[PDB]
């Protein structure tokens, strides 16, 4: 009862909160790397450009 | 604890059982608890007395 129910809730949070800042770190860091990359070729045309 | 343990078993689902009670009266009643004009008690419960 009462006490088991609060250790289970405390563990519930705590797993939704590191799977959802899981799943958010890897979705920015991702984008981020893909626009990246993006940008060096870009920079490459355009230094190669000027 | 009480509440929350038959809470989430989620069934009032009740067989009854014989005890051996020997040597009591059983179905014990009060006049705090009326059901029907005459006293009664908790259905589930056995007041047993001398």
């Amino acid at each position: 009862g009462r006490i088991q129910d609060l250790e289970k809730y405390v563990e519930d949070t705590k797993i939704d909160l590191w799977s959802y800042n899981a799943e958010l770190l890897v979705a920015l860091e991702n984008q981020h790397t893909i626009d990246l990359t993006d940008s060096e070729m870009n920079k490459l045309f355009e230094k190669t450009k000027k | 604890s009480l509440r929350s343990l038959v809470a989430s078993s989620g069934t009032l689902e009740f067989n009854n059982e014989s005890f051996n009670w020997t040597g009591v009266t059983q179905n014990g009643t009060s006049s705090a608890c009326i059901r029907r004009s005459n006293n009664s008690f908790f259905s589930r419960l056995n007041w047993l007395t001398h």
